C-alpha cells in the first residue's frame, strides 16, 4: 500500500515495491504477471515526482541523477548536457500514487541529507 | 514545444512534459 503497490512501467502493467532492507533504498517495479522487474535505487535517484490534485491523472517518477562525471557530445563530437533519465510509473489511484511517493520521497529527504 | 519562434515553450515542454509535483 505504501511501500508497494501496482504500477504501469511503460505501459506494461505490473507492482512497485519499496524496500528499506537493501542497499541504499530500493524500489522493485516487478510485473503482475512476475516477468519483467525493474528496480530503482532512490540514492541514484535525485528527484521524485508524482500527479498533483491539479493533475488529471495519478503517476509517480523517479528523476536519477544525471551522469555530471563525463559530459557527452553530438554527433561530432562537440558537446551536450544530457537532461537527467527519469523512472516513471503509472497508477491508477492517487492515494495509492501519493502513498509510493510519500514513501519514496521520505527516503530521498533522507538521502539529501546524506549527499 | 521547439524553439525558432515567438513565445517559444522550449526547455519548458520538457520539464511540464512530467505533469506531476515534487515532494520535499
Amino acid at each position: 500500500p505504501s511501500h508497494s503497490g501496482a504500477a504501469i512501467f511503460e505501459k506494461v502493467s505490473g507492482i512497485i515495491a519499496i524496500n528499506e532492507d537493501v542497499s541504499p533504498a530500493e524500489l522493485t517495479w516487478r510485473s503482475t504477471d512476475g516477468d519483467k522487474v525493474h528496480t530503482v535505487v532512490l540514492s541514484t535517484i535525485d528527484k521524485l515526482q508524482a500527479t498533483p490534485a491539479s493533475s488529471e491523472k495519478m503517476m509517480l517518477r523517479l528523476i536519477g541523477k544525471v551522469d555530471e562525471s563525463k559530459k557527452r557530445k553530438d554527433n561530432e563530437g562537440n558537446e551536450v548536457v544530457p537532461k537527467p533519465q527519469r523512472h516513471m510509473f503509472s497508477f491508477n489511484n492517487r492515494t495509492v500514487m501519493d502513498n509510493i511517493k510519500m514513501t519514496l520521497q521520505q527516503i530521498i529527504s533522507r538521502y539529501k541529507d546524506a549527499d | 514545444g521547439g524553439g525558432g519562434y515567438d513565445v517559444e515553450m522550449e526547455s519548458e515542454e520538457e520539464s511540464d512534459d512530467d505533469g506531476f509535483v515534487e515532494v520535499d
